[PDB]
């Protein structure tokens, strides 16, 4: 099976013992390690960082260590937008442009390949022929990918792509039989289900329904999102299961009502490291003194409270459930977003560097 | 996600 993590090149900047550097790195953690994230400049492939040259030198140096594991670039990402990728898959000229440039850019640094993140076709000010110019996009890029293996010899670049859980967002971009053909696996986002963004407590990560949700409210879980990118055409084999080591938190109405579904006045308090309020790394809410912990029980997922804070997240029970049901379903792996928001320090949740994604590692 | 991420 596959255990694909991800590594973001911002993670360095975070203070004390939650900075994270290729240092931190762990070769056989797991399988495929997917670097966040690239951009482009006059639709060729770029840098994002200023020191990521550097970075990329050490990452894909880890393969000396472990020469089975595979490091892919990822390019895009919730920040980057939509309008560079738009501009780029808008004609035959451009898109061309940017097929050349990232094979010669992956490699120049190594890596074994291109993981799509654009977040998305289709959406948040892409319009809607960009559906079907992704689909374009990916078959330039399996197309080119497998062209260059067939003359240079070398093993075959992969190429995936990271893919939404929200029905609007699949329905709004992905023609998901045509593209599920070409890529060699798709990573899917099965987090970000419910957070500050909504007027109630949800969990970032749940399972399955509760027993109260139904209609649109009742596809808000993992399940129902594999079950859909299934069903619309993806081989499960190539279907990788993403888990959050991060969970999002809310600021209550009353700290007096805490279930899930309680009503929230936005984002909870800030992380003392992440410091983006509405989410908080699993080693910013595992050592919570004064917390109260509950397990969501018909959602197969934690949540915790104190006063008028309230955290769904992920722990080591709930990814050992997770992977027992992606086995179930017969699907690729696991992906997880992201390595720098597991206390991969072993500094915070008394479980040993990496407890989460250790977890996955081991259960799979 | 989705504006902060």
């Amino acid at each position: 099976a596959k255990l694909v993590c991800y590594f973001t090149n911002w993670a360095q900047y975070r203070q004390g013992e939650a900075r994270f550097l290729p240092k931190d790195l762990d070769p056989s953690l797991c399988t495929h390690l997917i670097y966040a994230f690239a951009g482009m400049t006059n639709h060729q492939l770029s840098t994002t960082e200023w020191n990521d040259e550097t970075l990329y030198q050490e990452f894909n140096g880890l393969k000396k260590m472990n020469p089975k594991l595979k490091t892919l670039l990822a390019i895009g990402g919730w920040n980057f937008g939509t309008q560079k990728f738009t501009d780029m898959v808008a004609t035959a000229n451009n898109r061309q442009t940017f097929v050349n440039s990232a094979i010669r850019f992956l490699r120049k640094y190594s890596f074994d390949g291109l993981d799509l993140d654009w977040e998305y076709p289709g959406s948040q000010g892409s319009p809607a022929v960009d559906k079907e110019r992704f689909t374009t996009l990916v078959q330039d890029l399996a197309n080119a990918f497998q062209q260059e293996a067939q003359t240079s010899g070398k093993e075959r670049l992969l190429l995936s792509a990271a893919v939404p859980a929200g029905q609007t967002y699949v329905d709004a971009g992905y023609e998901v039989d045509k593209i599920a053909q070409n890529l060699d696996f798709v990573n899917l986002m099965a987090y970000d289900f419910h957070g500050s963004w909504e007027k109630v407590t949800g969990h970032n990560s749940p399972l399955y329904k509760r027993q109260e949700e139904s209609g649109a409210a009742a596809s808000l879980n993992v399940d129902a999102a594999v079950q859909q990118w299934l069903q619309k055409g993806t081989p499960a084999s190539k279907l990788i299961l993403g888990m959050p080591t991060y969970g999002r938190s809310f600021t209550l109405a009353s700290s007096s009502d805490t279930r899930v579904g309680a009503p929230a006045t936005g984002s909870g308090t800030p992380g003392p490291f992440t410091k983006e309020g509405g989410m908080l790394a699993y080693y910013e809410v595992c050592s919570w003194k004064g917390a109260t912990k509950q397990r969501i029980q018909d959602q197969k997922v934690p949540y915790i409270f104190r006063d008028n804070q309230w955290v769904g997240f992920d722990d080591v029970e709930s990814f050992k459930t997770k992977v027992s049901y992606l086995k179930q379903k017969g699907l690729g792996g696991a992906m997880v977003w992201a390595l720098d928001l597991d206390d991969f320090a072993g500094f915070s949740c008394n479980q040993g560097r990496y407890p989460l994604i250790q977890t996955l590692r081991q259960e799979l | 996600r989705f504006x902060x991420x």
